[PDB]
């Protein structure tokens, strides 16, 4: 029977993963659909009533519908991506952890640094007997040791990696084992891991696209309490659709220069402000009637907010605002003072943001050709230029689609990983010992089957 | 050259944030798990046992509704526990 | 049709006018230079859109009082009571003002939302008459750049190898006038063409050998006849050289 209710269990976790894309894309579409609705939404007048002004009268129901689709649509959403990509975060995380801990020392020689939430955090799947669950390697605790025992204690570091020292002596010498039926109750309790689903989840949680699509969730379910928090949801075409990344990417490739130039554009326009306010008072009467003056520049504050607020907007700087100086004795002064504004804050700072929006354009473009051209004339694995294969007629499409695949080494990768290791042959033997080294010695690196037969072959 | 040995001459002889995050994250996870690591589990599915498709789909719906409203509980935590290390 | 038209109408002879973009070589590279990131011009005002229409729900859920747009207390014009009245306000005037809606709705000093109001004014200035606005500028100036670059890698790539076999030019440049010499008389292309006509037009019963050679590879569609990678010079360098 519970062989039976996990059977049906894992049917339902694949059907949304395999549908958590297609999903996605129906969370948009009905977002776009609420929007639309609501964009024949009134207001009457006491409080004031929203409500949905239509001739047809039945896109209330309508809306209501939607709103309950997005709201399942978006849990929906959440347990797929639960049931997709989680996994490989995981997997991720515990190969990192594992090679750190082997190659590094991490939790032995090292120590996390203290400010490292994952590192921190990453202290808890140590102990678990069932710490690389995602990732392959089974053995990485038993190279741990090897590693490590020696020098800093077989028992210290089976402390620090929850191993058990004595039970694997007494089981081999006599096997003294019981049998175990999951039916029975507190079996399943017994057999899950407490301390590694704990690290699961604190690491599920820590990850930003889960946070995503848990904001997207309650953004979804605010929407019942008011219909407008459904338009926080159309933000989603960012994350959604390809093409209108690059010309977002136009935006945030220069983002940090884009935050520096605002800040920049703030600081001089508070010394214009500080040069008014100490000499240039009396000509920042916005009010129409002499009865009642409105001077802006009377404080600090409210002349640099004026600066800020009217001058940066207005086409020919704050010289548009303020008042004539003709007549005056600081009449060339001002004149300065605006000419200047609008030379540096209107002309040249704005001409730097749409200097730094074209750049990344530029910058963007050309990383892309440059992609294209060094996949084009070197191989990707032994990096021996085109030329050299292009002697032999389709050489250099030969050799990278026959001999230096990319694709096919990692064919034989996960050819290695799946076969087992004691029928391995002798290159196979070879390769998966550097593997398991690391040492990457055995990619080709500027030699190839036809530089060293070249003589034979040719 | 010139500069390295004058500095040479002239040379003579977020943890709480961290900290506050973890702390939330452990006492959420812990009561998220206190819910689903003990016996009265038992006594809960006494009326599940039958096979009935229907309450299996809203306990699998409703595990990952927990999941979502313990998720939500540590951000509040966590909110909470930064503005107080801000005060 | 429309030359037709232009009868009933004399005004329908306008729409001829269009005709120079498809007359004039010249107007064509003005023009790709919008065509080339049609795409992403269109997608831009979409975005613009979604922007301007999220400053709506704002500005409706929340500054509703300073869309005011008549100037008599008797009879108020509130632009911003409704959705469809409040979005075509902000798209149809906020954009094509200088300065954002700011710039025509009422102004905000002296009330409690007078810092949120200048957060809205400002953000919408930044974010949609700077920097949307700058994408557009951005995409046209990069569409230009993008063909001048295409021109000068066609000039490059013809400069440097030879379209048939692909041998680069320095190999033929240590004969003088190597490249142009073998370009325009041992592998020229126009020269290729020639001999696909010559092949064509001729009779098949006389062919030499390697007109029928090369007319069954031409019918089997195998281009194995074009050089690639070598030439006369290269297979005879001992004896020419
Ligand atoms: N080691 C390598 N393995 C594969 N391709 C290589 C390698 N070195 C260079 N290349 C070049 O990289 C390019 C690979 O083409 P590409 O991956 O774009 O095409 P595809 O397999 O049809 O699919 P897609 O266009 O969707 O990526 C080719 O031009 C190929 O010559
Ligand atoms: N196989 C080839 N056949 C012809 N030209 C080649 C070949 N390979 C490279 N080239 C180069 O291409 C260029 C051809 O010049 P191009 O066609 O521009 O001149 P054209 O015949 O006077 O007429 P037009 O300028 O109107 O096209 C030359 O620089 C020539 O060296
Ligand atoms: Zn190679
Ligand atoms: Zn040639």
């Amino acid at each position: 029977f519970w062989k039976k209710i996990i059977a049906y269990q894992q049917k339902l976790l694949n059907y949304f993963a395999r549908n958590f894309y297609n999903m996605r894309m129906l969370a948009l579409f009905v977002a776009f659909a609420i929007n639309f609705i609501l964009l024949f939404y009134k207001v009457s007048t006491i409080a004031v009533h929203y409500v949905l002004e239509e001739s047809s009268g039945y896109m209330e129901p309508t809306l209501r519908i939607l709103a309950i689709l997005h709201t399942v649509i978006s849990f929906f959403c959440i347990i797929g991506y639960y049931c997709l990509k989680v996994p490989l975060v995981i997997f991720k995380r515990e190969k990192e952890v594992a090679r750190k801990l082997e190659f590094d020392g991490l939790y032995i020689t090292e120590q996390p640094s203290e400010d490292d939430i994952k590192g921190q955090w990453d202290r808890l799947v140590i102990n678990t007997q069932s710490f690389p669950n995602n990732y392959w390697d089974k053995f990485v605790k038993r190279k741990v040791m090897d590693k490590y025992g020696e020098f800093y204690g077989r028992d210290r570091i089976s402390e620090l990696l929850g191993m058990d020292k004595a039970a694997l002596d007494f089981s081999d010498a006599r096997e003294k084992k019981k049998p175990k039926k999951d039916s029975s109750l507190s079996a399943v309790l017994n057999s899950i891991d407490v301390k590694y689903q704990m690290w699961k989840l604190g690491v599920v949680f820590t990850d930003n696209s889960f946070l995503y699509l848990a904001w997207y969730m309650t953004m979804s379910v605010l929407g019942h309490y008011n219909n407008f928090f459904f338009a926080a949801h159309l933000l989603d075409i960012a994350m959604g659709f390809k093409t209108l990344r690059t010309i977002l990417s136009s935006v945030t490739h220069n983002g940090k220069q884009l935050v520096l130039t605002v800040g920049l554009l703030a600081v001089v326009v508070y010394l214009y402000t500080v040069v008014a306010f100490n000499f240039f008072r009396k000509f920042y009467n916005k009010s129409e009637d002499g009865d009642t003056p409105d001077m802006k520049c009377d404080d600090m504050l409210t002349c640099y907010m004026f600066h800020m607020y009217v001058g940066v907007r207005a086409g020919g700087g704050i010289g548009d605002e303020i008042e004539d100086p003709a007549g005056d004795e600081y009449e060339i002064y001002r004149i300065i003072f605006d000419i200047t504004f609008f030379f540096f804050v209107i002309v040249i700072l704005l001409a730097i943001i749409q200097g730094l929006i074209i750049d990344a354009f530029g910058e963007l473009r050309d990383q892309q050709e440059q992609v294209k051209e060094d996949m084009e004339t070197k191989c990707f694995i032994c990096g021996i230029g085109n030329d050299y294969f292009d002697t032999v007629p389709h050489g250099f499409e030969t050799h990278t689609l026959q001999e230096h695949n990319l694709a096919n080494y990692l064919f034989f990768l996960m050819y290695l990983i799946n076969k087992d290791e004691t029928e391995h042959t002798g290159q196979e033997s070879y390769v998966w010992k550097m593997y398991q080294e690391r040492c990457w010695e055995f990619f080709p690196a500027g030699d190839c089957f036809r530089k060293q037969y070249e003589d034979q072959l040719n | 050259i010139f500069e390295m040995q004058l500095a040479a001459q002239i040379s003579e002889s977020s943890i709480l944030t961290v900290r506050s995050a973890l702390f939330a994250l452990r006492y959420n996870i812990l009561t998220l798990m206190r819910m689903l690591s003990l016996k009265s589990l038992k006594k809960q599915m006494k009326k599940v046992k039958k096979m009935t498709v229907k309450d299996m789909v809203t306990a699998f719906f409703s595990s990952y509704w927990s999941i979502f409203m313990t998720l939500l509980h540590f951000v509040a935590s966590v909110f909470r526990g930064f503005f107080r290390i801000i005060c």
